């Protein structure tokens, strides 16, 4: 359950390729991004709004 | 001997033995349906909005 900032660094680590974990129940940036990373859609901003 | 037969029949291990053959298959039938569920259940929810 990271800051919004946290979304930025975590793209940092995407290009370092560092295996990532992430825990659905511990809380909101991370249950969000469990269902997000789920579905790939091109444009959802009002979804992720 | 169908005294013997019926005795055999229903001996402890035998009636386990045919418990778990039996279990085995409930289990077989019921992944196979539940691995269906969550298939069709991912389709039907990515169309969410």
């Amino acid at each position: 359950n990271g800051d919004p900032s946290t979304l930025e660094r975590m793209s940092r680590a995407v290009e370092q390729a560092a295996p990532w974990l992430i825990l659905a129940g511990s809380g909101g940036i991370a249950d969000v991004l469990a269902a997000l990373v789920g579905q790939p859609h091109l444009l959802v901003p009002q979804v992720t709004e | 001997l169908s005294t013997m037969e019926k005795r055999r029949r229903d001996s402890e291990e035998e009636v386990l033995r045919k418990t778990a053959h039996r279990v085995d298959l409930i289990a077989k039938y019921i992944g196979g349906l539940r691995e269906q569920e969550k298939r069709i259940k991912c389709l039907e929810s990515q169309a969410n909005y």
